[PDB]
RNA sequence: GAUGUCGGCUCAUCACAUCCUGGGGCUGAAGUAGGUCCCAAGGGUAUGGCUGUUCGCCAUUUAAAGUGGUACGCGAGCUGG
RNA sequence: GUGAAGAGGGAAACAACCCAGACCGCCAGCUAAGGUCCCAAAGUCAUGGUUAAGUGGGAAACGAUGUGGGAAGGCCCAGACAGCCAGGAUGUUGGCUUAGAAGCAGCCAUCAUUUAAAGAAAGCGUAAUAGCUCACUGGUCGAGUCGGCCUGCGCGGAAGAU
């Protein structure tokens, strides 16, 4: 039509797996499963994957869609590594970590330890930068944004962990 | 579009340079030497038309050293000269000024031929005469 | 996205009302709500009702009646 | 404030009311708008739609109107039962789904039109206009 | 501001308008102006 | 040209009228000359489409009918209070 | 072949269209304080002067002094202005 | 027309509404209105289609890329719709104005070149320029894509006191 899915392939480390639902993947970086809804049918000849919908039923097909793409990033994680990082602006605010807990030290009376969960680490290559960056996509977006919800840049200034791509410049000229 | 910093442009004055406001922190803030171009500048402007503003582009380098390469006068400066006006008309097209003979422009599409893209003459002339129909000042063939 | 609604009796209006997917303390509980109601209603259907037997965890003290049954 | 109608003369009076039949067709522009469904169209209902024609537009071409109020609606205050038939002072068109606007310039005809089609009480379409084609 | 009814969207920018019937005009990608559902 | 099919009708009054229009058959006529009235069913959401133009009312059409032929014109034309459909039209025969 | 009026006292019970406190969105939101709208009924939600008053105005408090239903709640419970 | 002066069955309950006029008795049949999963008598009936909100099982203006159907149109395998890559130039910082106004405070003008395309410029931004994004175009990918017309069912609008 203009849309669909169809490519998926499997190169080295690449040892998807299916279990009737279940789809297990493997690779350079970590195990990966993600059982789908139910009429999926996925397989694997020796390259191509491919979603399967028990029938052209509306809430059928296109769960195809979104099925045929998050397996698929299931693979471009396992195989690249994922990573994202976000930057702190603002006098005082910090950067730290020590394993696990990312002590952070952001406005309050006293700093917290985000612990992220397992499959993903974050380094702060100075007191201002943390990169995470993991496997599963998944945990990795959730704790993007559990992270710089820790305090969400203001428009008067900006200051706040942000994404580092975030456009928002500042404010609105100020007023009253 | 875009706007950095290197490669600075400004229109000076041909005999004439180092005053703040007009110079000295424009290009200042790039690193480049106000006094170097101030004598440099005005060393060529002598054989180049003293008394006629010309546009010079700076670039400066890593090294903060820098070299410049100057053109001809803006056109409507020419314009303004060659209809022996001081100034535009403020409101051009409604009131005018001046007038300036086809021929002139032909001579100022002349002069801007180097900075200019025309392939031919025409092209030129009819470039510059897009500036007068902006200035106010009219054109007798 | 249904109750099922009981209000106590002691008023002070607190009328009790709880979800299905609420009902993780006694899913015994429903079913045999369910099943009741659909029946004559009043002593015979009452006494009625006790041949259930809730039991919520596949066959576990059938001693319900772990003798017999089909 | 306007009134298309009251501008009759006192006598004849007012009363009756009843109820409706089928609606009537006319033409007189180049785009007009009518309505589909019975409803009460007062005197300042109808005002102030077509006033709010203009509404900071244009005063190009020249709008119409077909509707003409038929007052007789009597109200009474905070008084008994039938005790008269107090005055009525209130509006009412009593329209079915007759054609009542009309445009002579051409210009933004079904626009405007919309621009200012709330105040009615009733639903009235984008319409077209006279014909003898269509559109579309 | 949140509305409750429907005041249409205007402007362009605005938000597609799909979801669970948010309207509200505004005109996203105003890193302060967000009129909307609230 | 234009070319409208069509057929004569079974019936003719309220009841019988009311129900071709119901299904996208408003029923016409047929006049002009020696030749007895013509009462047809034409298609409804097919005519108003062609009636679209300006051409419908001023050269003559071809309504195909049975099989024959007839080369007429648009006479009067009768259409719906405030739907944009179609009702009773009028043929002028030649 | 009788269903006792207004106000007060006593003692209440519910609604939510929320006054305070709790959580949010926008702001012509720097902060502090606000404006408005969404959510929210757990709990809390003034003493007096004048008047029969309800209410109201006034003095002074308070986080605040909510709107309303309950025979304009409440006389086989009090009062009788 | 019914009740009054009418019983029986139906609308949960319900003089008047729907069916229907009770001479008695019957552990015998067929029907009306209305119904057939349980309370509760009888299809968990069949052939097809709609809905996904418990709509059915309360309520308007108006609002919305919900989803069903029918007809007609706009661009498009000389390549469209979304995206990705690349460009977006010259006179010129247009004239005036202004401390400055260079596409982007404001007023006037808004031409012309070079072109595959390139507004004297759509927003952000600078003190003003620098810089960022936009209109437009080339390459990529290769089939639909973008709205209205008429109609089905549905959603929001929708706050109350034991
Ligand atoms: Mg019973
Ligand atoms: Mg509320
Ligand atoms: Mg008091
Ligand atoms: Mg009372
Ligand atoms: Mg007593
Ligand atoms: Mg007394
Ligand atoms: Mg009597
Ligand atoms: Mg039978
Ligand atoms: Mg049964
Ligand atoms: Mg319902």
């Amino acid at each position: 039509s203009r849309v669909a899915k169809a490519p998926v392939v499997v190169p080295a480390g690449v040892d998807v797996k299916i279990n009737g639902q279940v789809i297990t993947i493997k690779g350079k970086n970590g195990e990966l499963t993600r059982t789908l809804n139910d009429a999926v049918e996925v397989k694997h000849a020796d390259n191509t994957l491919t979603f399967g919908p028990r029938d052209g039923y509306a809430d059928g097909w296109a769960q195809a869609g979104t099925a045929r793409a998050l397996l698929n990033s299931m693979v471009i994680g396992v195989t690249e590594g994922f990573t994202k990082k976000l930057q702190l602006v603002g006098v005082g605010y910090r950067a730290a970590v020590k394993g696990n807990v990312i002590n952070l030290s952001l406005g309050f009376s006293h700093p917290v330890d985000h612990q992220l969960p397992a499959g993903i680490t974050a380094e702060c290559p100075t007191q201002t930068e943390i990169v995470l960056k993991g496997a599963d996509k998944q945990v990795i977006g959730q704790v993007a944004a559990d992270l710089r919800a820790y305090r969400r840049p203001e428009p008067y200034k900006g200051k706040g962990v942000r994404y580092a791509d975030e456009v928002v410049r500042t404010k609105e000229a100020k007023k009253k | 579009a875009k706007k950095v910093q290197a490669y600075v442009k400004l229109q000076v004055a041909a005999g004439m340079a180092n005053p703040s406001p007009p110079v000295g922190p424009a290009l200042g803030q790039q690193g480049v030497n106000i006094m170097e171009f101030c004598k440099a500048f005005n060393a060529k402007t002598d054989s180049i038309e003293k008394g006629l503003p010309i546009p010079v582009v700076i670039t400066v380098y890593a090294d903060r050293s820098f070299t410049f390469v100057t053109k001809t006068p803006p056109a409507a400066v020419l314009l303004k000269k060659a209809a022996g006006i001081k100034s535009g008309s403020g409101k051009p097209n409604k009131d005018k000024v001046g007038k300036i003979s086809r021929a002139q422009l032909q001579e100022i599409a002349q002069t801007k031929a180097a900075d200019m893209t025309g392939a031919d003459i025409e092209a030129m002339t009819r470039s510059i005469e897009g500036t007068a129909r902006s200035m106010g000042l009219v054109v007798e063939d | 996205d249904k109750v099922y609604y009981h209000h106590t009796g002691h008023i002070g209006g607190i009328k009790q009302a709880t979800f299905e997917e609420m009902i993780a303390r006694r899913p015994e509980r429903v079913i045999e709500i369910a099943v009741k109601g659909m029946l004559p209603k009043g002593p015979l259907g009452r006494a009625m009702f006790r041949k259930l037997k809730v039991y919520a965890g596949n066959e576990h003290n059938h001693a319900a009646q772990q003798p017999q049954v089909l | 404030m306007l009134q298309p109608k009251r501008t009759k003369f006192r006598k004849m009076h007012k009363g009756r009311n009843r109820g409706l039949a089928q609606g009537t067709d006319v033409s007189f522009g180049s785009f007009g708008l009518k309505a589909v469904g019975r409803g009460r169209l007062t005197a300042r209902q109808i005002e102030a739609a077509r006033r709010a024609m203009t509404r900071a537009v244009k005063r190009q071409g020249k709008i119409w109107i077909r509707v003409f109020p038929d007052k007789p609606i009597t109200e009474k205050p905070l008084a008994v039962r039938m005790g008269k038939g107090k005055g009525n002072v209130e509006y009412w068109v009593a329209l079915i789904q007759p054609g009542k606007v009309l445009y002579e310039m051409d210009g933004v005809p079904e626009e405007l039109a919309r621009e200012a089609f709330k105040l009615a009480a009733a639903k009235l379409p984008i319409k077209t206009t006279f014909v003898t084609k269509t559109v579309m | 501001m949140k509305v409750r009814a429907s005041v249409k969207k205007l402007c362009r920018n605005c938000k597609i308008v799909k979801r669970d019937g948010v309207i509200r005009v505004i005109c996203s990608a105003e890193p302060k102006h967000k009129q909307r559902q609230g | 040209m234009f070319t409208i099919n069509a057929e004569v009708r079974k019936e003719q009054g309220k009841g019988a009228s009311r129900r071709l229009r119901a299904a996208n058959k408003f029923p016409a006529i047929i006049y002009g000359g020696k030749e007895a009235p013509l009462a047809i069913e034409l298609d409804h959401d097919k005519v108003m489409n062609m009636q679209a133009k300006a051409e419908f009312y001023s050269e003559v059409l071809t309504i195909v009918v049975d099989g024959k032929e007839i080369k007429v014109k648009a006479q009067d034309v009768q259409r719906h209070p405030y739907k944009p459909k179609l009702q009773h039209i009028d043929f002028v025969r030649a």
